[PDB]
């Protein structure tokens, strides 16, 4: 429910991809683990796992 | 470009 600015990091945890985001204008302490299928953004995603 | 918030 909240725009993402940028992929910061990427995890297993449980056999489930999660990324760390920053949220687009929120604080950096307010960066969450997020499971993969809760983001709706396939250019930060891909973006991400190209250039890693 | 967004996310659900877990």
């Amino acid at each position: 429910e909240y725009a993402v600015e940028k992929i910061i990091d990427r995890r297993v945890r449980k056999g489930m991809v999660e990324y760390y985001l920053k949220w687009k204008g929120y604080p950096e302490t307010e960066n969450t683990w997020e499971p993969e299928n809760n983001l709706d953004c396939q250019d930060l995603i891909q973006q991400y796992e190209a250039s890693r | 470009q967004t996310a659900r918030k877990s």
